DNA sequence: CCAGGGTTTTCCCAGTCACGACC
DNA sequence: GGTCGTGACTGGGAAAACCCTGG
């Protein structure tokens, strides 16, 4: 029946599914390839181990266009990007009218005529635009000025915050405080290119309606990254070389992502201006009022530069990215939407409060020891302190330029007047001493810098500028590693001093040292271990990696019995929110009023009238990574959920409005699967051709043969170590890395044998190198050879959709350098194209069956869609069939004509009301000690598998 | 104990608590039967009460103060174990009149028991007596709260000192908050107030880790919490919170339900009562214990000092005179004294004492009193207007201009919070 | 009589006095049988106590605080008239067992009376026990004084309503001052304190002429002076001054007489005791009675008023006005001005009615926020004393308020 | 008798290194 | 391996407060 198998006994797709999705017939592999593959697998001895068959799945698909998978995808992509490319070419080939004479002064939009006539048009009416937005951050995040360009003429928009001067404005943004840039219901859809368009997008008025109007965007920064981008190391070296290894031609075919540098790289000409006054970054609303003309001129200059880059760039992008699916997906990664209810403000309050209280606890614990350290200055008691001796203990001199009886009432008044006058007389003696005040003299040198100066507006009493990272904090706490006092040198980082030097080496100690170069005679300076190897200096003892060292007895607080462990526990508590508090609290929210909410959301019983439901539009650079990934300052870097990190529930606070539920999933072992499938296509085109491939696909993690376990079995080390080594190897690492990590995980193995162990371990995994040169005899030799073949080609296209690598990484310019970056680029760019395929398929499938759906976020592998409550499982079925289609297409591009069932469907299409890793976890955070059902009352979502989905949905897509 | 003994010694010596060492037992201090407090102790309690009142009533728009009569006149519910208040005039008339009988005496005692008043054991029952009027005050807007600081009387049991069956009457000053909340918002406000109280007690503490919270339920299953302090001998209950529900509220006015309904938006409900009561005296002793370091790490740490939070220390600054013209310097010191008094700063009149104590001795004496700063006016001060300041925590000597002392002190006290 | 009843009704309506009209007896108010004061009354008493404490303890170096417990344990001298603290358990147990005769019951009652604790009637007794240590506090230098603002308890024998020997219990809060002074210049100190307290009481009054002083002498010859305020129905005691002499001190510690001596100059002598005692509750009533003039508005002195400024929201969008009002409210609270958060109420009562209501509550100034406030930054401000409406910059409201409070204080 | 030449001190800002967040 | 913030520290330059010079 539906059950079938491959020449390597792997459960493939069902007969109905395979017939629908693979046409009919194919050039099946020959017996010679089978014999070679079997011989290979036997040689490594991973052959035969069967697995419990996965249940057969049947599904009749909606009509698949074209006469092949690739043709169907391309037809869909043409349908998706038909209007957007037309508008893009319309704008690219169009006469640009002359710049306006003088920018007018009227709230909102204003149209500028060819001769300079100015007319306020209610809304722009053009199919394409290039947009620059200006934000006066001092007076909030409301947008201020907009100058727009179009085929007709320039357009200008100014906020009310510049025209009229009210007393105060609402601190929470309303939809009325944005720009009316939309086409209300001769054409449909519009394209607004721009530089860092995500920044410009967030101030567009209609992009906050959840109904999901038809519009897309293109970031020229994304295009530049995709075309002539630079890595982190590449960017650093570019900047350094401009300020003042071989194959330096790449310095001439790339630049950083600032607008001026891109202008120089593409069109060159005169260097763009900068406006050094930087009024928008720092200024005043009245100041921007007075200097309108120059600032608007700079905005229009930015618009013109962006247009120049876009026009001179768009043909090149298609010349290097000739698959329409790539552009179509790049359109859909920039339309992210996240809904946020009234629980946002309470979240900020709770996070800030918890952070503040823990900060106060830590700071007072430090200050207590700080103040007591002053009492070691009198009597020269600083000298004998084993820890506080080398700090600054120098004072500063103050600069300079009987009986009884009651009283009569008149006498009392006279005495009061006399005393007051005598006091006021001395107040005039100011005519001496420095005019600029001194800052706490008398206190020792170390103390004065800790305290703030009284001229500071936010001054607080005492040494309140103490954090655990300060170089004097550990000595102020007097930490003693293994009963040896600490010490810091900038030549070898932190460390501990062991007394016993008579002028060498220790008599009775071993460790990272001694280092005779840093000499404090009488002792030796060893080095604390780090998680990055001995070549790195330990920067701050109060670090995460020292948490095991708190309890094990190796590390002692010294001047405490329990403060130390509490100190590092508080450190780990507020570490994340310390960094994230700026951008987390700097986000924009447009609380959509009840008027603009959908009818259904209001009709829903769980709707709240007093509550406020709003949304956030993430700023995502669609291609900000050399691997063409997305870049988002906060959400791509947001902690998921933990019970020991403050503010770690940020993702969970993203909640659907009433009447909507989130539907999402996550790819499984994506990088490893792509490596395996590439290796299989390279060897014989059969799945499981390589040992790595079988371990990735049919590997039995429960009992027996699997990728993570098998490496451990060969080496003989713990499973966790083997997994770490395998991830490092797929990222690309050498033998010295392996030997260092092996010596780290076990101090009982000597390097003399550790080197042999590492070389044998690598030989088993990747294999040796014989000269015909390539990788042969290794369990993963085929995939490494395939990756290097793709990387070292003259024009390395992505294996899947053929988007060429960034021209700064071409072999013609780098040659035998940056190999690791390119080989990683192969896999990661394949993954990004895979995400694009997923998104385009999802868009088509949701448009085909009139599913009311929207995009939540594309967190690399993850995909989350926001769909209405009633058709929640229909969206799940759409996602599952999308996964099937995209994986089949991925296999077909390499040429394989079959796909295993075990990967044919998503493992868990999660339905939930708040984004989190699992629908089950309540994620009781330190800022929400009770729980989500108790602080905000969300239920645990339902997670479904393919069989459950087809059973609930009857395996159909219509209503 | 030795550290605790030293702390009790200091609190007696520098006039923090009043009484003799026999009366200064831990049980006496905890039970509400201590002989009294020293003047500095009264100042400390006043400061703590002021901070609590600000943080609870001042910064809440829906909370109002309430005053409970110190006694509850009868007739009372049967079974009450509270003491009875009897006028001495009635007893004098009873004992002087020789025409009375045994039966007349029995009838008189029955009448006294049936018609006697009681001292307040808790602030809650009297607080509810003002619910109708206070509800009218806030235009029937629920939630709303009533607060009150004052002394409540409790019984004390003992076995060693009690010879002739004498049951002692103990007094304790209590801060009570009655918070009337909609039933849907029971645990919401309960947790919120627990968090706020724990933050308030941790805010002024030198070592907040010794403060703790613990959840506990009553015999009826209504939710509650108890907060403790880690004394050198163990935790002591310093504050309790209970979700009383509505049993007490319905029992107080059983007549009609329509008078006691409260509005939560557009709906009228009978509200649930959250009662928050804390032990001021125990907390004062606890802050005294917290301020004193129990040194048991650096072996060379002398100078017993009382690191009270600056907003709670009883006397802010102290003045002294050095060598120079006594009359002019005294005029300067009196001027500075009046100036610092006019700005809400408590000042210790140290320039009046004629003892020529050594400077180290005076520094120790002012430190034991937990004085934030030591101000010294000398001949140079009359010369140019520079004054000295010895910070309690730092013990470092600095100089500031004499007109710059007022602003520095006010900014210090304000921003310390 | 109508005016007094009208004023009592006003104080009851606006939460100065608490309880029902029948429970609000003028005799009950004077004698301390009142059911309690309203929250506005609580704030008024707090302000009065603040001004008394500032005027007495803060500004004089020889006055130190003293804390006396509310009871005095047994045994007690016979003839004391204070309420006897009685445990109901023993009375019930004695009632249950009738085996004891009349004489045995009398003996038990006498034993209990000799061993019954008492509630304090005046802080004077408690202060003397603190004379030794508090004397040690000033290095034996005289004079020095003690003070304690607090409440006492006093018996009330209402001849109007007593049938079954029912004596009520009255509680009055009084401020005490015990000035241990050398005998040489005692009456000079007496005169100083007397004039000072007359000035203090007249300081906050609208018509200070209604306050008066009078001299008196006890049975033992101790000179004394007493202050009275002219309530509409008559003069009532508001504070008493007595030259107690040294009877109490000598009685207290009958052994080593030298230990209780005080150092006056170069000699050691027994000091004379001066007593200052006044009913802060009755003074609060006195000020309220003073404030009534016929527009019924309570013009309590600004330094003692319970509510200093009131806020409201005018016609316009609610949320913006509410946010601005909350900001202003927080700023005002942060700077030590007590405010009324009237901006929450939604009842569309007329501005005239609202002004009347706030004035009857003794509110110094009234701030209202409307759309024009968001337009330009001027807030409508109403003067209680002048019935004139002033528009002032919303930013500068707090400085104007604190200046008004200070200027009232120094005048 | 004061403006400045040169002196010094102090304030500030670009860069550097270690750290901890999602993949 | 790629990517993003941060904070503590630091060196060098710019702004502001001094000495005695002399016509």
């Amino acid at each position: 029946g539906q059950l079938r198998h491959n020449p390597l006994d792997i459960q493939m797709l069902s007969r109905g599914l395979h017939e629908q999705i693979f046409g009919q017939g194919g050039e099946m592999p020959g017996e010679a390839a089978v014999r070679r593959s079997v011989e290979h697998l036997q040689k490594h001895g991973l052959w035969g181990q069967p697995a419990v068959p996965l249940p057969d799945v049947e599904l009749r698909l909606p009509p698949l266009y074209g006469d092949n998978l690739d043709q169907h995808f391309r037809l869909l992509a043409q349908k998706q990007s038909l209007p957007y490319l037309e508008a893009a070419n319309l704008l690219l080939q169009a006469q640009l009218p002359p710049k306006p004479p003088a920018w007018a002064w009227a709230e909102g939009w204003t149209r500028y005529g060819p001769e300079g006539e100015a007319v306020p048009v209610a809304i722009p009416e053009e199919r394409a635009l290039v947009f620059a937005v200006a934000v006066c951050l001092a007076e909030g995040t409301c947008p201020t000025l907009a100058v727009a360009i179009s085929p007709s003429a320039w357009y200008s928009w100014c906020s009310q915050r510049l025209v009229e001067e009210r007393y105060s404005w609402t601190s929470q943004l309303s939809p009325a405080d944005l720009i009316p840039l939309e086409v209300p219901t001769d054409w449909q859809e519009q394209l607004v290119v721009g530089h860092n368009v995500s920044f410009d997008r967030a101030h567009i008025r209609e992009q906050y309606l959840i109904q999901g109007s038809r519009m897309r965007f293109l970031d020229t920064m994304s295009m530049h990254m995709a075309i002539s981008g630079l890595s982190s190391f590449q960017r650093s070296l570019w900047i350094a070389a401009k300020q003042g290894i071989s194959s330096w031609d790449w310095l001439d075919i790339s630049s950083v992502n600032s607008l001026a540098e891109v202008h120089r790289l593409y069109v060159g000409g005169p260097p763009l201006e900068k406006e050094p006054r930087e009024l928008f970054v720092k200024g005043t609303m009245k100041d921007i009022r007075e200097n309108f003309q120059d600032l608007m001129q700079y905005c229009a200059q930015d618009v013109w530069a962006t247009h120049e880059v876009f026009q001179q760039q768009l043909p090149l992008f298609l010349e290097r990215c000739p698959h329409p699916v790539t552009l179509a997906g790049m359109l859909e990664m920039g339309v992210s939407y996240l809904p946020v209810n009234q629980n946002w403000e309470r979240y900020l309050a709770e996070a800030q409060g918890t952070y503040e209280e823990l900060q106060r606890e830590m700071k007072k614990s430090l200050m207590d020891l700080a103040n007591d350290a002053c009492q070691l200055l009198s009597g020269e008691r600083y000298k004998e302190d084993p820890w506080l001796w080398d700090l600054e203990w120098d004072l500063q001199e103050f600069k300079q330029k009987e009986d009884l009886g009651p009283c009569s009432e008149e006498e009392e008044f006279q005495q009061d007047v006399m005393a007051r006058a005598c006091l006021q007389k001395l107040k005039g003696t100011t005519e001496l001493l420095p005019k600029r005040p001194q800052h706490l003299p008398g206190h020792p040198g170390w103390y004065r810098k800790l305290c703030p100066r009284l001229d500071d507006p936010a001054w607080t009493p005492g040494p309140s500028l103490l954090s655990l990272q300060m170089r004097v904090t550990p000595k102020l706490m007097a930490l003693t590693w293994d009963g040896f006092p600490l010490h810091y040198s900038e030549r070898h980082g932190w460390g501990y001093l062991v007394p016993g030097r008579r002028d060498t080496q220790p008599s009775y100690h071993h460790g990272n040292g001694p280092y005779n170069d840093v000499d404090i005679p009488g002792c030796w300076f060893f080095k604390l271990p780090h998680k990055d190897g001995n070549s790195c200096n330990v920067g701050s003892p109060f670090a995460k990696d020292f948490l095991p060292k708190m309890e094990d007895g190796t590390l002692q607080a010294g001047p405490g019995g329990a403060s130390g462990p509490r100190a590092l526990e508080i450190n780990k508590m507020i570490s994340f929110w310390r960094n994230a508090h700026k951008r987390i609290s700097s986000q924009m929210v447009v609380w959509l009023p009840r008027s603009a909410l959908p009818r259904a959301v209001i009709r829903h019983p769980d709707y709240d009238e007093e509550g406020l439901y709003g949304a956030i539009l993430p700023q995502v650079v669609t291609a900000g990574t050399i691997t063409r990934r997305a870049v988002e300052p906060t959400w791509l870097t947001a902690s998921n959920a933990r019970p020991d990190r403050v503010g770690s529930e940020l993702k969970a606070m993203v909640q659907a409005p009433p009447g909507y539920t989130l539907v999402g999933a996550d790819v499984d072992s994506q990088e490893l699967w792509i490596a395996a499938v590439l290796g299989d296509a390279h060897f014989a085109g059969m799945h499981g051709c390589t040992a790595f491939g079988w371990m990735t696909l049919q590997g039995r993690k429960s009992r027996g043969t699997d990728l993570h376990s098998k490496t451990a079995t060969t080496v003989g080390i713990s499973r966790e170590h083997a997994k770490i080594f395998n991830y490092g190897r797929i990222y690309g690492a050498g033998q010295p890395f392996a030997e260092r990590l092996l010596m780290q995980f076990n101090h009982r193995l000597t390097q003399q044998e550790a080197a042999e162990k590492a070389q044998q371990m690598y030989a088993a995994t990747k294999g040796l190198r014989w000269y015909r040169r390539a990788w042969k005899g290794g369990t993963e030799s085929e995939m490494f050879n395939k990756l290097e073949s793709i990387a070292t080609s003259d024009i390395p296209r992505t294996p899947v959709l053929g988007c060429c690598i960034s021209r700064a990484l071409e072999p013609s310019a780098v040659q035998e350098e940056f190999m690791t970056s390119r080989v990683n680029w192969v896999v990661q760019s394949s993954a990004v194209d895979y995400l694009h395929l997923m998104l385009v398929a999802m868009k088509w499938l949701f448009e085909e069956f009139a599913i009311d759906g929207r995009f939540c976020i594309s967190i690399h592998d993850e995909v989350r869609y926001l769909v209405r409550e009633e058709d929640r499982y229909r969206a799940a079925l759409a996602l599952q069939i999308t996964n099937l289609l995209t994986r089949c297409m991925f296999a077909y591009k390499l040429g394989l004509n079959d796909l295993p069932q075990s990967v044919a469907f998503f493992s868990a299409v999660d339905i939930d009301r708040c984004l989190r890793k699992e629908v089950t976890m309540d994620c009781k955070t330190p800022s929400n000690p009770t729980g989500m059902e108790r602080r905000y009352g969300i239920p645990q979502g339902e997670a479904l598998d393919i069989y459950q989905i087809i059973e609930l949905t009857k395996g159909s897509l219509e209503k | 104990g030795e550290g605790s003994e030293a702390l009790l010694e200091i609190c007696q010596r520098r006039h923090f608590l009043s009484g003799s060492k026999q009366q200064l037992s831990r049980d006496s201090l905890l039970s509400g039967c201590h002989p009294g407090f020293g003047p500095l102790g009264v100042e400390l309690r006043k400061n703590l009460a002021a901070e609590w009142w600000t943080s609870v009533v001042v910064f809440r728009e829906q909370v109002f103060p309430v005053d409970a009569l110190h006694h509850k006149p009868g007739p009372l519910l049967p079974g009450d174990s509270a003491f009875r208040l009897v006028s001495a005039e009635t007893l004098r008339e009873i004992l002087q009149d020789k025409e009375l009988s045994k039966e007349q005496l029995v009838a008189f005692l029955e009448n006294v028991l049936k018609t006697s008043g009681k001292l307040r054991e808790n602030l809650l029952h009297g607080a509810l007596e003002h619910y109708v009027n206070c509800l009218d005050l806030v235009n029937k807007r629920l939630p709303y709260g009533l607060a009150q600081i004052g002394v409540c009387f409790h019984p004390v049991f003992d076995t060693k000192q009690i010879r002739n069956g004498v049951k002692s009457i103990g007094e304790k000053t209590e801060a009570s908050l009655v918070w009337f909340t909609p039933p849907r918002t029971s645990n919401q406000w309960l947790d919120f107030w627990l968090r706020h109280r724990l933050q308030w007690w941790r805010k002024f503490a030198m070592s907040p880790s010794n403060f703790s919270s613990s959840d506990c339920q009553d015999e009826e299953g209504r939710k509650g919490n108890k907060l403790y302090y880690n004394f050198p001998w163990g935790k002591e209950l310093i504050e309790t919170l209970w979700n009383l529900g509505d049993h007490e509220l319905l029992h107080m006015y059983p007549g009609n339900v329509s008078k006691l309904h409260g509005r939560d938006g557009r709906k009228n409900v009978v509200p649930c009562v959250l009662s928050v009561n804390g032990d001021l005296d125990r907390g004062m002793l606890a802050y005294l214990y917290d301020s004193f370091q129990l040194t048991e790490r650096k072996k060379n740490l002398h100078r017993k000092v009382l690191k009270l939070h600056p907003c709670l220390a009883p006397i802010k600054v102290a003045l002294d005179v050095g060598r120079g013209p006594t009359l002019e310097l005294r005029q300067v010191c009196q001027g500075l004294f009046n100036e610092l008094l006019e700005n809400g700063i408590s000042v210790w009149p140290g320039y009046l004492e004629t003892m020529q104590s050594s400077l180290e001795q005076l520094y120790s004496k002012y430190d034991e009193m937990s004085i934030l700063f030591t101000v010294l006016v000398t001949e140079t001060t009359l010369e140019n207007g520079l004054i000295h300041l010895r910070s309690r925590d730092t013990t470092m000597k600095e100089m500031m201009h004499i007109s710059k002392l007022k602003d520095f002190l006010i900014k210090y006290i304000s921003s310390a919070k």
